[PDB]
RNA sequence: GACGACAUUAGACGAAUCAUCUGGAAAGAUGAAUCAAAGAAGGUAAUAAUCCUGUAGUCGAAAAUGUUGUCUCUCUUGAGUGGAUCCUGAGUACGACGGAGCACGUGAAAUUCCGUCGGAAUCUGGGAGGACCAUCUCCUAAGGCUAAAUACUCUCUAGUGACCGAUAGUGAACCAGUACCGUGAGGGAAAGGUGAAAAGCACCCCGGAAGGGGAGUGAAAUAGAACCUGAAACCGUGUGCUU
RNA sequence: GCAGUAAAUGUGGAGCCGUAGCGAAAGCGAGUCUGAAUAGGGCGUUUAGUAUUUGGUCGUAGACCCGAAACCAGGUGAUCU
RNA sequence: CAAUGGUAGGAGAGCGUUCUAAGGGCGUUGAAGCAUGAUCGUAAGGACAUGUGGAGCGCUUAGAAGUGAGAAUGCCGGUGU
C-alpha cells in the first residue's frame, strides 16, 4: 500500500504504557485514493495528503 | 677469548678474539629450559577437536517420557553417558604459544652459544667457499674438521651452496648467523661459524 | 646443557591438582564441595557480593562526588630525581624525556620537592612547587616557567 | 573476555594508598530531626571498607 | 583484433649395493662398498638413500582457459584575473505529536531516522562544535559512482597435525541418510581385519545333506572362508583333597 | 603491523604498570582534606616495582556430569476420531 | 627424645596410562597383547620364567593430556537365573 509519487509506506514501533509495557504497533500514512494522470491516461491509485498538500493533479 | 681459526683442511690460519659476554658467560640453566619449551611449544599446530552434545547428529528428542517406563531418565540420545555421544570436556582448536622478555631471551642464546664454546664445541672456520653444490665434499670438511655426527654450521648471510650441500648429510642443519635459535645450538654436539658470522654473532647478542 | 639430560629451574614447576579420581587423592567423591547446596553444583556459587538477600554493602551505602572531565594532572620529577643530571646544565622536559626519568609528559611537568639538588643549575619546567622553587635558589640557578 | 566492574560501586569507593577502600557514611539522607547533634558529625567522616567485606568484595573493584 | 610474456587442465628424464647368516621370505644382523641440489614419502614375503613408485633438479604442451607487457584503439582544454548581476540539489531542512537508532530508556536528544500535521533562507546565506546560546573555529546538506586493506568455504589443487585409529573418528572406513520406524514432517542404525601368494583343502572314508576324520596346500589350517590376536561373564569333560 | 618456515628470533615504544599522595573538585604537594587555626583528627610520607610463566582460587562463558513440569518460532497431520 | 584413629576439608610426596622431543636400547635366534607361577617395593605398582602370538616396543630426562571407574533405576554388546 504505498503511494505513486512520495513512496510514504507504513512502519512498525512500540506502544509504550505509562510502565513503559511495549506491545508492537504499526503507524500507516494518510493514503488516499485519488484520480491522478499516470502517463496521461487518468487513474485512481493512493497518494499521501502530504503529496497532495502542493503538487499533484487530480 | 681466542679460538682458532682453521682451513676446510683443518691447518690452522689465524685467530678470533669473541667476547665473554657472548660466548663466555655462566650458562643460566632456568632461563635457557625456558626458552627451550617456548620454543617447542610455539611449534604445535594444535589442530584437534571433538564434538560436544550439540555437535554430534540428531538428538533432539527425550528418547521416552520422564516417569512410567522403569527406565533411567534421558533427554538425549547424544549425552555424554550414550554410546555414540557427545564428548564432555575434550580437545579444543588452540595455540600454546608464550612469549618472554626480550632480555631473558638473550641470555638464552648466550646461555647455550657458551655451553657449546665451554665443552669445546665450537670450530670457527675462516670462510666456505662452496662453488657448486656437492654433498660428498661436504662430509669430507666436516669429517676433516673431526665434527660429531651432529653438527650445526652457520655461515654469514645466506649462503646457497653450504646450504644445498648439507641438506641430505643426515645430522647437519645450515643456519644464518641471525636465524641461530636454542633449539639448534642445543642438540648439535659441535657448531662451525664463518669467522664473519662469528663477529655478527658478536655485534648482534652483545 | 644436553636436550637429553635437561632440567627445570627448582621449585618453578607443580602438578596440578585432578579431582575427582579416586578417594585416596583426598578429593576423591564430592570433589572438594562439600555434599549439597548450591556450592556442590555445577556452575553454582553465588554471585560476587550477594548477601542472601541482605542489602548489599554497596547500595548501603551512597553516591558521592563527580568527575572533571578535564583535569591537569602532570608526570612529576622530584628534588633528588634532578641530581641525576649536572650543574649549570640547562636542563628542559625534551632532554629529561630523553634522559627517561619521566616516561612520558602526561599533560605538562611539576616539580616537587623532596630531597636536595647537591647541585647549581637552572629549569625549565611547566610548573613548580615552592619548596622547588627555594630549593633551586638557594643553590643558585633559575627556573623558568613555561 | 575483560573482567567488568561493578560499576554501581566505582561510585562509592576511592581506592587509598594501601589498597583500603575509602567508603562513605550511612544514614545521612534525611530524617535528621531524629538523629542527634552528635551522630551528625561523626558521621559527616569517612571510614574505610571492613577487612571482611573487603573478602567478600574483592574482585567488583579490581580495576580501580 | 594483435602480438608477445610466465604460469595451469596431459606428461618426460632423473644418482647410487653387493656378499654371507637366520628365515617361509630379509629391507634385519654381519662385512665390504656407493650416491646425495635426491637420507620427503609410499610400496616391496621382515625394519631399504642405493629393488620399485618416486624425491632434489631439470624439461614439457595440439588444444580450451584465467593473467599480463605492449601496440593499437577509443576518448579530450588547460589557466589566471576581476566580480556588477546570476547560480549552487523544497514540501527540503527544521519545528510539534508518537515511535525506533546512536554505549546514552521522546528524552537536552543537540548528532539521526519513520508516521501525522505544519513549514524556512538563498552568501549581505545555511549547518555543526552534546540543553544551550553570543563570539570564535570548522564545514557547505537535502543528486550519483568508486578498487584495496576486511568476512566465509559447497568446491578444486598441494601439504601439515605431542588430531581419532572401528563403543573412537563423520550418522555413514563396509552399496548410509541405506536397514528400519512413522500417514507424514521427520527419526535413524548395526556392521573393517584368512594368507606373502587363493596357493580357497585333488582323492579317500562316515553321512541324504550339514558336518567331520585322514591325506595334501601353507611358516602356521585351534590361519579353512562366521577365517589375525581371542580376555571375562557363561556352559561343559576329566579328576588330587574334601563333604 | 613488517621480515621470517603456520618456528625461534629481529624490528615495532601508541600504550601499559611503577617512581607521590591527598581532595567530590578547582587545586596543592611530602604533604593534602576538614577547619578560622600555626588546633585536633582522616589518608599519606620510612622507595620496589615490572614482564613472562608453574600452581591455588575467582569472574565471563553450557563451565564437573546426567535429568524435568514447561516456554517460544517454522513446519506435518481430519486415511483414527 | 617426641609424634603418627580419623569424616566435610586444607597441605605434601608419589604410582600408573597415551602422545611428543632428545639420548640410549630391545626385537621372526620371536615385539605388543593374552594365560599361568610359590617373585620384588611402604602403597598406587614393578620385574623375571614358561606357554599362545606373529610385528612392533621398552629404558633415562623433560614436556603435553580425551590419564586411572564399582555403583548415576547410567549407554552399547555379550551371557546367565
Amino acid at each position: 500500500k504505498q503511494c505513486f509519487v512520495t513512496g510514504r509506506k507504513a512502519s512498525t514501533g512500540n506502544r509504550r504504557s505509562h510502565a513503559l509495557n511495549s506491545t508492537k504497533r504499526r503507524w500507516n500514512a494518510n493514503l488516499q485514493k485519488v484520480r491522478i494522470l499516470v502517463d496521461g491516461k487518468p487513474k485512481k491509485v493512493w497518494v499521501s495528503a502530504r503529496a497532495l498538500k502542493s503538487g499533484k493533479v487530480t | 677469548a681466542n679460538y682458532d681459526v682453521l682451513k676446510l683442511d683443518g691447518t690452522k690460519s689465524g685467530s678470533i678474539e669473541l667476547s665473554d659476554a657472548v660466548f663466555g658467560i655462566e650458562p643460566n640453566n632456568s632461563v635457557l629450559f625456558e626458552a627451550i619449551n617456548l620454543q617447542r611449544a610455539s611449534l604445535r599446530q594444535g589442530t584437534h577437536a571433538v564434538k560436544n552434545r550439540s555437535a554430534v547428529s540428531g538428538g533432539g528428542r527425550k528418547p521416552w517420557k520422564q516417569k512410567g517406563t522403569g527406565r533411567a531418565r534421558q533427554g538425549t540420545i547424544r549425552a555424554p553417558q550414550w554410546r555414540g555421544g557427545g564428548i564432555v570436556f575434550g580437545p579444543t582448536p588452540r595455540s600454546y604459544a608464550y612469549k618472554m622478555p626480550k632480555k631473558m631471551r638473550r641470555l638464552a642464546l648466550r646461555s647455550a652459544l657458551s655451553f657449546k664454546a665451554q665443552e669445546n664445541g665450537l670450530t670457527v672456520v675462516d670462510a666456505f667457499n662452496f662453488e657448486a653444490p656437492k654433498t660428498k665434499e661436504f662430509k669430507n670438511v666436516l669429517s676433516t674438521l673431526e665434527q660429531p655426527k651432529k653438527v650445526l654450521v652457520v655461515t654469514e648471510n645466506e649462503d646457497v651452496n653450504v646450504e644445498l650441500s648439507a641438506r641430505n648429510i643426515p645430522g647437519v642443519q645450515v643456519t644464518t648467523a641471525q636465524g641461530l635459535n636454542v633449539l639448534d645450538i642445543t642438540n648439535a654436539d659441535s657448531l662451525v661459524i664463518t669467522e664473519a658470522a662469528a663477529k655478527k654473532v658478536e655485534e648482534v647478542l652483545g | 646443557m644436553k636436550l637429553h639430560e635437561l632440567k627445570p629451574a627448582e621449585g618453578s614447576r607443580k602438578e596440578r591438582n585432578r579431582v575427582g579420581r579416586g578417594v585416596a587423592t583426598g578429593n576423591g567423591k564430592t570433589s572438594g564441595r562439600g555434599h549439597k547446596g548450591q556450592k556442590a553444583r555445577s556452575g553454582g556459587g553465588v554471585r560476587p557480593g550477594f548477601e542472601g538477600g541482605q542489602l548489599p554493602l554497596f547500595r548501603r551505602l551512597p553516591k558521592r562526588g563527580f568527575t572533571n572531565i578535564n583535569r591537569k594532572e602532570y608526570a612529576i620529577v622530584n628534588l633528588d630525581q634532578l641530581n641525576k643530571f649536572e650543574d649549570g646544565t640547562e636542563v628542559t622536559p625534551a632532554l629529561l624525556v630523553e634522559s627517561g626519568v619521566v616516561k612520558n609528559e602526561k599533560s605538562g611537568i611539576k616539580i616537587l620537592g623532596n630531597g636536595s639538588l647537591d647541585k647549581k643549575l637552572t629549569v625549565k619546567a611547566h610548573k613548580f612547587s615552592a619548596s622547588a622553587a627555594e630549593a633551586i635558589d638557594a643553590k643558585g640557578g633559575a627556573h623558568e616557567v613555561i | 573476555p575483560k573482567m567488568k566492574t561493578h560499576r554501581g560501586a566505582a561510585k562509592r569507593v576511592k581506592r587509598t594508598a594501601s589498597g583500603q577502600l575509602k567508603r562513605s557514611r550511612a544514614f545521612t539522607s534525611h530524617l535528621f530531626a531524629n538523629k542527634s547533634t552528635k551522630q551528625k558529625r561523626q558521621l559527616r567522616k569517612a571510614r574505610l571498607v571492613s577487612k571482611s567485606d573487603m573478602k567478600r568484595v574483592k574482585q567488583l573493584l579490581a580495576y580501580k
